[PDB]
RNA sequence: CACGGGUGACGGGGAAUCAGGGUUCGAUUCCGGAGAGGGAGCCUGAGAAACGGCUACCACAUCCAAGGAAGGCAGCAGGCGCGCAAAUUACCCACUCCCGACCCGGGGAGGUAGUGACGAAAAAUAACAAUACAGGACUCUUUCGAGGCCCUGUAAUUGGAAUGAGUCCACUUUAAAUCCUUUAACGAGGAUCCAUUGGAGGGCAAGUCUGGUGCCAGCAGCCGCGGUAAUUCCAGCUCCAA
């Protein structure tokens, strides 16, 4: 009962991807999750689901239609090459550290106080 | 410097005399006849109709066969024909001056739902619009001041997720069956 | 002299307010107002009376 | 106009410029004598400390005591008899209270019965005098 | 109309009001200028008379062992003061761009949230049906009355029907969230899930209603009201405007 069509298709050779406007129709349930989107783009274009990156859904008022964006790369050695790191961290293949931004600025102003090799020994 | 618009416009004008007995005699007929919510709804249709007439007087002072007066004149007629306030043979810019407020309140979706006969009363129709019962071309419209164009008039019907259409019953009848099945066992 | 400040408001008979069925508000208030203005009453002879005209 | 010639625009503009000063509403705005004389100073409100409560006799035919308040402002130190509007609202005002003082609505003019009061009291120790009158708030003690 | 003086004078694009003319505003996100507590002088540099650069003096001000040392929030948050008068010591470089030796680093520029009735736009607070009833174009009846093809309205009379506001999982959103939208489960009859703010003599929409006061208290923008029967105060009911 979930039908997904694509609009505005384009092949990026200089970005090694496909691109389209994903048009999901779900009259009768919630906005269907992006894990279920990628598996259905997998069987539609006959490709693996790991080269599929899908984002940007806003459901219409009334709710029988959405609109999203999607790109489908060639391999993961392109899909990790030209792709934002925050959308590589969604699935689980990228990890940022847990030092927050205020702890980074506070140390950089303390490392600015100290001259020489002891800059490595300022924090901890 | 922040990247945001700040372009906004008031859509109504309060009148110059506050307590005319005759203006209140006139404008309160417009709320009863067409199921409106306040005087600001009357005051905003008069202000849109004043804008169209004000651009109408500005084109009539131009010379005939002016390169601006033809293009702006043809566009303003087409914008009144497509909403269905001006007659499709009457489209001539000298007839825009002979046009009144009750013609816009017809093409309001609240009165179209009433005149299409899928509403019980004018005040029943606004309850239907607010409770998301009706749609216009596969699009559930929640707002009664929707100016229905002439192109999209024959597509007003009940929304697909509505018990007044072909859908599930509401909160009430689901509870009335649950106390009925609770009563029998 | 300022000895008489709050004279009358202090010495009035303290009347408790009457409970009442609440008024409808919005287009429903304006609808009930429209019905009591136009659709109910008829034109009759003589000088007509007011909305609160009591006697 | 009287001189209608085609290049008399300096005779006309400098005659409106001269004769605007004989307008009473214009000169009060454009000379600094009236903004200096205004106890607020081009402000709409002013906090001031009460120093005594003053009874003002009303004018002709009306025969009453108008319950006013001698206010000294904070921003200037200027002394003012301000009025206290509603019935019995003088009893809320104690001495040495910061009261907020507005105009009376007549733009520097004595209003009605009261001789020489241009100002009325809005709030009494950061509580409005309306809510004290109605009973929505209470005087903070 | 020089020169001098005042400006509650940064200029302009522009804003408010407007028949036509005009009048007033423009510190404020775009362009140009000026300044970094006050003046002054310099160094480096393509470019500064630079202040998140130095050097003095004046003002203010911090540490001290009394010898000295350090400073510039009209950047972003915040605090005091001044006031009639104005927000969080939040999250992130993901967006827009900038800079650098640079695809990688950094950016309180900027983006996103928190306070926000400055202001603008959309827009709920019921709808329907049946009983009494009050009426209307028919038909009948001299009137009195009456039948319902058809209405319109009112009533803490009754009835189930529709829904959000909210509660709350889940997606979606997003740098990560929050919100909107989508969605199960709950969620409404005095639908207590209760709409106020001003007024009712005239201007000016709307009571010569009732009780208290008795030129007092007070109302009153103006004219005026109150002197023991107040259409004007103080209250209740009612009505009126948004
Ligand atoms: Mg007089
Ligand atoms: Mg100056
Ligand atoms: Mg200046
Ligand atoms: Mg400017
Ligand atoms: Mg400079
Ligand atoms: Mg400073
Ligand atoms: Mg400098
Ligand atoms: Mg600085
Ligand atoms: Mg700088
Ligand atoms: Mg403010
Ligand atoms: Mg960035
Ligand atoms: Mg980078
Ligand atoms: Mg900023
Ligand atoms: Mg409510
Ligand atoms: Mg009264
Ligand atoms: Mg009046
Ligand atoms: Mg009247
Ligand atoms: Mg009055």
């Amino acid at each position: 009962t979930v039908t997904i069509r694509t609009r505005k298709f384009m092949t990026n050779r200089l970005l090694q991807r496909k691109q389209m406007v994903i048009d999901v129709l779900h009259p009768g349930k919630a906005t269907v999750p992006k894990t279920e989107i990628r598996e259905k783009l997998a069987k539609m274009y006959k490709t693996t689901p790991d080269v599929i990156f899908v984002f940007g859904f806003r459901t219409h008022f009334g709710g029988g239609k959405t609109t999203g964006f999607g790109m489908i790369y060639d391999s993961l050695d392109y899909a990790k090459k030209n792709e934002p790191k925050h959308r590589l961290a969604r699935h689980g293949l990228y990890e940022k550290k847990k030092t927050s931004r205020k702890q980074r600025k506070e140390r950089k102003n303390r490392m600015k106080k100290v001259r020489g090799t002891a800059k490595a020994n300022v924090g901890a | 410097p922040v990247a945001r618009s700040w372009v906004c416009r008031k859509t109504y004008v309060t009148p110059r005399r506050p307590f005319e007995k005759s203006r209140l005699d006139q404008e309160l007929k417009l709320i009863g006849e067409y199921g409106l919510r306040n005087k600001r709804e009357v005051w905003r249709v008069k202000f849109t109709l004043a804008k169209i007439r004000k651009a109408a007087r500005e084109l009539l002072t131009l010379d005939e066969k002016d390169p601006r007066r033809l293009f702006e004149g043809n566009a303003l007629l087409r914008r009144l024909v497509r909403i269905g306030v001006l007659d499709e043979g009457k489209m001539k810019l000298d007839y825009i001056l002979g046009l009144k407020i009750e013609d816009f309140l017809e093409r309001r979706l609240q009165t179209q739902v009433f005149k299409l006969g899928l509403a019980k009363s004018i005040h029943h129709a606004r309850v239907l619009i607010r409770q998301r019962h009706i749609r216009v071309r596969k699009q559930v419209v929640n707002i009664p001041s929707f100016i229905v164009r002439l192109d999209s008039q024959k597509h007003i019907d009940f929304s697909l997720r509505s018990p007044y259409g072909g859908g599930r019953p509401g909160r009430v009848k689901r509870k009335n069956a649950k106390k009925g099945q609770g009563g029998a066992g | 002299s300022l000895a008489r400040v709050g004279k009358v408001r202090g010495q009035t008979l303290k009347v408790a307010k009457q409970e009442k069925k609440k008024k409808r508000t919005g287009r429903a208030k304006r609808r009930m107002q429209y019905n009591r203005r136009f659709v109910n009453v008829v034109p009759t002879f003589g000088k007509k009376k007011g909305p609160n005209a009591n006697s | 106009g009287k001189c209608r010639g085609l290049r008399t625009a300096r005779k006309l503009r400098s005659h409106r410029r001269d004769q605007k000063w004989h307008d009473k509403q214009y000169k009060k705005a454009h000379l600094g004598t009236a903004l200096k004389a205004n106890p607020f100073g081009g402000a709409s409100h002013a906090k001031g400390i009460v120093l005594e409560k003053v009874g003002v006799e009303a004018k002709q035919p009306n025969s009453a005591i108008r319950k006013c308040v001698r206010v000294q402002l904070i921003k200037n130190g200027k002394k003012i008899t301000a009025f206290v509007p509603n019935d019995g609202c003088l009893n809320f005002i104690e001495e040495n209270d910061e009261v907020l003082v507005a105009g009376f609505g007549r733009k520097g003019h004595a209003v009605g019965d009261i001789p020489g009061v241009r100002f009325k009291v809005v709030k009494v120790a950061n509580v409005s005098l309306l809510a004290l009158y109605k009973g929505k708030k209470e005087r903070p003690r």
